[PDB]
């Protein structure tokens, strides 16, 4: 599922 | 900011070239710089592109296959479990950052997968 990590 | 990436040049440290050692490079680094799910973990995490402020606060030993596979090629290690080492690092790293599930780590799971499956096959030291 959509990752945190590219949610800049 | 970033950190200064992981050495991969030490003129004075031991190294080797081994029998086990070049096959992580061409059979185990080979198959996962390939794959599909390889991109996130093919170079350092860009914690200043990515506005991560606290990935290098929490992560305290990055790895990441770039930086595994310039050791490899600059025969960098002194032996196979310190390359292994490397590998294991990096996929925790993920775990311990991203979220269970994520596609990060389902990335990661499946580049673990293809890892654990290589290694089974490391020649015994020559």
């Amino acid at each position: 599922f959509l990752p945190h990590k590219y949610d800049v | 900011m970033n950190p200064p990436p992981p050495e991969t040049s030490n003129p004075n440290k031991p190294k080797r070239q081994t029998n086990q050692l070049q096959y992580l490079l061409r059979v185990v680094l080979k198959t996962l710089w390939k794959h599909q799910f390889a991109w996130p973990f093919q170079q350092p995490v860009d914690a200043v592109k990515l506005n991560l402020p606290d990935y290098y606060k929490i992560i305290k030993t990055p790895m990441d296959m770039g930086t595994i596979k310039k050791r490899l090629e600059n025969n960098y290690y002194w032996n196979a479990q310190e390359c292994i080492q490397d590998f294991n690092t990096m996929f925790t790293n993920c775990y311990i950052y991203n979220k269970p599930g994520d596609d990060i780590v389902l990335m990661a799971e499946a580049l673990e997968k293809l890892f654990l499956q290589k290694i089974n096959e490391l020649p015994t030291e020559e």
